[PDB]
RNA sequence: UCGUUAAGAUGGAACGGAUUAAGAGAGAAAACAAGUAAAGAGGGGAAUAUUCUCUUCUUUAUUAAAAGAAACAUCAGUGAUUAAUUUAAUUUCAAUAAAGCAAUCCCCUGAAAUUGUUUUCACUUUCUCCCCGCACUAAUGUGGGGAAAACUGGCUUUAUUUCUUCAAUUAUUUUUUUUGCUGAGGAAUUUUAAAAUUAUUUGAAUUUUUCUUCUUAUAAUUUAAGUUGUUUCUAUACAGUACUUUCUUAACCCACUCGUCUUGAAACACGGACCAAGGAGUCUAGCAAAUGUGCAAGUGUAUAUGAUUCUUUAAACAUUUUACGCA
RNA sequence: CCAUUUUUGGUAAGCAGAACUGGCGAUGAGGGAUGCUCCUAACGCUUGGAUAAGGUGCCUAAAUAUUCGCUCAUGAGAUCCCAUAAAAGGUGUUGGUUCAUAUGAACUAGCCCUGAAAAUGGAUGGCGCUAAAGCGGAUUACCGAUACCAAGCCAUAAAAAGAAGAAAAAAUUUUUUUUUAGAAUCUUUUUAUGAGUAGAAAAUCGUGGGGUUUGUGUUGAAGCGAAAUACGUGAGUUUUCGUGGA
RNA sequence: AGCCAGAAACCAUGCUGAUUAAACAAUACUAUCUUUUUUGUUUGCUAAUGUAAAAGAGAAAUUAUAUAUGUACCGGUACAUA
């Protein structure tokens, strides 16, 4: 249902098209990850940008993980952010109170489940900007389904590894 | 390296200060953007705006057309962020209770003869602060004499405007390109 | 007096009182930050019984015995004074390198650990301040040579407090020399200093 | 490498000179951009020559302070004392190089009196 | 540009940046010392030009202190390390000592006989024995032919797990050993509130508890709510070889003639021996938009007249005791 | 003007001409020995972290690492753009595969070899390297950018937000000492952002004169030379010592 | 694998230079002067200071290294030892 999706390529020299699917997925800076609802136009956008962004299924535990240690949320106003740390309730309890999924653990809940509000939750909170990726990274090029090295693309679970690395 | 277009930046456009060095001015902009940051009323921003905008493009007032205007309101506070000018086509007997950033010498004398009342802005800030059960008033731009030069071309095709000419002379300007018989017309 | 978070149990002191930081307007103020330090937490190692090499005093690598775990949190030591020549002293924890052998699991020794823990009670930190006074006059000396140096050291000696801490000194080590004595390697070991120049790799806690 | 002293960091040891200043004696000491012309050095090759920009300004709270802790006030005459002497903590005073001698006693010493640090007191005996 | 002296340097360039060093110079205003007593110099205020008294500088000695740098401890933020740990999941095991079952047979794995299973015989060991070769070996053996067994191994059991074991990989978790770096800030109606934790108090809960949970009341504290503390030192200085900082070579790393037109200049493209001074988007006219400013259906006093205008006054002032431009 | 892919003319061309996109130009840091365009990656000022491209015998920072192959060359071979080598052979060695009767054929493709000549001396960047430091894999560790993460600081942008009161320390409950903000293009605060030629803008700084203001002058000004624990991101400002005489 | 002979080619030999090695040895005679100890080295000069490395700066086979070394016998044999 849902898909973590991280960007893993600089922002020279790229094409039109992938320009334009990366404003939409946005994931403007090269180390973005963002959660992705796992649709059909969402994995045609996905299979655009393919070699240059890894993305898999993101296991509970890594999410609020990932959640509680780089958490932010914009706290200003439509197309006027600031962008927040999350250490407290009370600001998500302002922006989805309507929702009434105010409160980490219930984004948390809808980020595992791709719960009824997935949309908002996600737009609200910042996408998320990742640190390089520890022991055992390598080989920018190609994809992880050539028999060689190199995490981009499709890589399932063992995205959650990815993650715990470069959390 | 972020993708950000315009390198993130929010850009503002339009006067981001009043640039006058009006004393009054400078005062009444102080006093406008006091009464607008507090109160968070419509009307009262919408006054801040009008009083830093361009003097020059700020517009006057016909009487006849402040008047046509009033018709169908009983209270009689009119608040005008421009200049009220008289009018010499018509009786103009109905008082109004007028606030003006300026008036004509005439139009005021006219006003207070007929028993209304040519207010200040001052006055209009401590009387209706929240501008309730008034009227808020602009003179029409209506094409002044730049306008009527420009607007995308008055030598092209299906267009109206006027170009640079000198035309209180005889032989001026209606020829090849202007003209159905000659060549052609716009 | 103790916070007990996650079963950590921290265990609070007291402290004394702060320095004041200007205002953004008017005045100054302390910091309200830890008016309950945690204790010293010490390596868990350490005991009092086990003997240790002194790191950066003036007789350091001389091999010296634990004595008081004072309210400073900061431990005393000595070295047997009457036979070994170094006092019983102040030290602190990470400047002091201990060793796995411990005094009071030698038989003649342990049967006299209750007189030794005694003159150790007695003993703490205010006891061998500097003092302001003494400090003083010391260096109003200053305005040939070698007879100042005397008497400094004479100024020193003259002192109730360290008067006082020499008297345990001598009594600790007048408690102990005779039965350490006899035991003539253990002796030997105490008086000798440590070994290391090349001879293997350098700090195993082996030793 | 910076200058911290306190809470005060100053950013900037080694004043930059001008480019090729050190070959051409014509060329002025005191450093100027090449900003007007393309010039190569502008281009960010590495290790040419260092050239300034803003980022090494200085903190907002510290902004002009000297190591003094108190702001420089520029004097030449006694009367300009009289506002500045309730501010006496937070600036400290400069004599300027233009006063001739009795003047120049005369407001060294009310300044001592008016209890304000004089930078240049021990100078021009 | 060149002379004298002094200091340094100097293996086919020169100078530079970034970074420390050692030398040579300079400086005390943040880079220590409030007050008290003794005796010199000033200034004031009050009292009714001189009585009282308040004050600041020099000097002797005589008690404070504060400030920065260290060092360790303690936190919060951030890392790196090396041991771990929970309950699940998924053809894990391995021994332990008592029993059995078959003998190339079994755990296995072979080879065979439309859209099903199943049936056949092939396959272990040996430091066992025999026969031939009779020492023929890579070998404390050996090549070939046969037999032997279940020590060996396999399975079924029955107990057993600290004799030896109890995997691996996911899943959800919980820690721990050393240790590196960092400390913005300063909360006169939000550094407050709640949370947390401790000692109490009352009611519940449930896996049942020495970090078990909630809420009832009470106090404190910090894990809340951005570093503090202690002890040293500079130093009991008055500028010293220390401290600050300029200059100076060093050494490591980097560094190609600037300007120029040029797609492309370090160029075998051009200008430049060196230094000084002078040396280049201006002024008028007429037009435009912009913005400021004054007035408004008008506006602009044009030419010109007037005056107790007549150092300034070569403009400033006024418009008869209903021209003209543009709209 | 350059590159990939598509592409027309021309034997071909670092030739002429395009298409789509991205670059360079106008822009760089790290790698590609080296280099305008290849790769990684686009830049305020700093500290720490972890990586990228790329490497890890020495030059030269990290492994004389691990693991399985292959390879001896009387001119071995060594990484895209990148700076040559083919048809054709080989009873050199290595794998296969088809066939025939533990042996004879035939093929096949890996390496290696012949085929393989040129102008100052000469070039895997150099030394060297063959139980590789070669060529083909795989397994880890480490080093490795100004990018990335965390923190500080600077400016810009945007957003919040505003038109009145006691804190501490020294003394010996009462005396003393430090501080005690309201400038609306100003002040407090937050978050984001930072390439740049041609070119446009804004904020400054300096020079000559004038009106205006309130100062400096012979107990020595301007000027000048040497400087300054000096100030400012900077242009510059200020000052000290020496000269100097309005 | 192991070898051999074999060219006007190649390196020596020969021969020239060798402040091309900022190179060096031996011999002859010589400069208030040489040697040991102590204190110091915190107008151009006339007492005078330098270390790219101290800190236990400790360390005698030998061909190999798909086998060696002793010792006793006669490069060889035997016996030991690593």
């Amino acid at each position: 249902k849902v898909v973590f999706v991280i960007r893993l390529k600089g922002v020279n020299k790229l094409p039109p098209k992938v320009r334009s699917v990366f404003r939409l997925l946005r994931l403007l800076q090269v180390h973005n990850g963002v959660f992705v609802k796992v649709n059909k136009a969402t994995k045609e956008m996905l299979k655009i940008v393919e070699p240059y962004v890894t993305y898999g299924y993101p296991t509970l535990s890594t999410v609020r993980k990932l959640l509680y240690k780089r958490g932010y949320v914009r706290v200003g106003k439509v197309r006027r952010y600031a962008r927040k740390k999350i250490q407290d309730n009370a600001d998500i309890s302002k922006h989805l109170g309507k929702y009434n999924v105010h409160g980490i653990e219930d984004m948390v809940y809808q980020l595992y489940t791709c719960g009824p509000v997935f949309k908002k939750v996600n737009n609200f909170l910042w996408a998320f900007k990742l640190k390089p990726p520890r022991k055992g990274f390598k080989a920018k090029r190609h994809a992880f389904n050539e028999p060689r090295p190199g995490d981009w693309g499709n890589r399932e679970a063992h995205i959650n590894e990815l993650i715990n690395r470069m959390i | 390296g972020i993708a950000l277009k315009n390198v993130g930046r929010i850009k503002k456009h339009g006067r981001k200060h009043l640039v006058s060095k009006n004393p009054y001015l400078r005062l009444l902009v102080k006093l406008y953007n006091f009464l607008a940051r507090r109160t968070n009323a419509n009307f009262n921003k919408i006054i801040a705006k009008r009083l830093i905008m361009p003097k020059r493009y700020r517009p006057p007032l016909s009487l006849s057309k402040l008047q046509y205007h009033m018709a169908n309101h009983p209270n009689d506070i009119a608040v005008v962020v421009g200049s009220i000018t008289d009018d010499k086509r018509l009786f103009s007997l109905k008082q109004l209770k007028v606030c003006a950033l300026r008036f004509t010498e005439t139009a005021r004398k006219r006003i207070e003869d007929a028993g209304g009342e040519c207010l200040t802005f001052d006055q209009l800030a401590l009387k209706y602060p929240t501008g309730k059960k008034c009227v808020l008033l602009r003179g029409p731009t209506k094409a002044r004499t730049a306008e009527k030069h420009f607007g995308k071309a008055p030598g092209k095709p299906k267009s109206k405007a006027r170009p640079y000419v000198r035309s209180k002379g005889r032989k001026f300007e209606k020829a090849r390109g202007r003209r159905k018989s000659r060549a052609y017309k716009k | 007096k103790h916070y007990n978070v996650k079963g950590k149990k921290k265990v609070l002191v007291p402290v004394n009182a702060k320095k004041t930081i200007n205002k953004k307007y008017f005045g100054r103020k302390v910091a309200s930050k830890k008016k309950y330090v945690v204790q010293r937490k010490l390596r868990k190692s350490i005991e009092v019984g086990k003997v240790a090499i002194i790191l950066t005093g003036k007789h350091m690598g001389k091999r010296c015995i634990i004595t008081k775990i004072l309210n400073s949190g900061l431990l005393a030591v000595v070295g047997p004074y009457e036979i070994n020549g170094v006092p019983l002293k102040r030290v602190d924890s990470r400047y002091l390198v201990v060793t796995s052998t411990n005094i009071f699991n030698f038989e003649n020794i342990a049967k006299l650990k209750d007189d030794f823990l005694n003159y150790a009670q007695d003993i703490d930190d205010d006891s061998f301040i500097k003092t302001l006074e003494i400090k003083k006059k010391q260096k109003k000396l200053l305005k040939f040579m070698n007879n100042v140096i005397d008497k400094i050291k004479e100024i020193r000696k003259e002192d109730p407090k360290v008067q006082k801490l020499e008297g345990i000194q001598k009594d600790i080590g007048s408690l102990l020399k005779p039965e350490i004595l006899k035991n003539k390697v253990f002796a030997h070991y105490l008086k000798s200093k440590f070994t290391l120049r090349n001879d293997m790799v350098l700090h195993k806690m082996k030793f | 490498a910076v200058k911290k002293v306190g809470k005060i960091i100053k950013k900037r040891t080694k004043k930059f000179t001008r480019f090729q200043s050190n070959r051409f004696m014509r060329v002025k000491p005191a450093w100027r951009k090449p900003r007007g012309i393309d010039c190569r050095v502008r281009r960010r090759y590495k290790g040419t020559n260092l050239m300034p920009s803003i980022g090494y300004g200085s903190n907002k709270k510290t902004k002009f302070l000297l190591p003094n802790n108190k702001y420089k006030y520029v004097v030449k005459n006694v009367k300009e004392m009289e506002p500045l002497i309730m501010n006496h903590t937070k600036y400290c005073v400069q004599i300027a190089h233009n006063v001739s001698s009795k003047k120049r006693k005369q407001i060294i010493e009310r300044a001592k009196q008016m209890n304000v640090s004089v930078i240049n007191a021990k100078a021009r005996l």
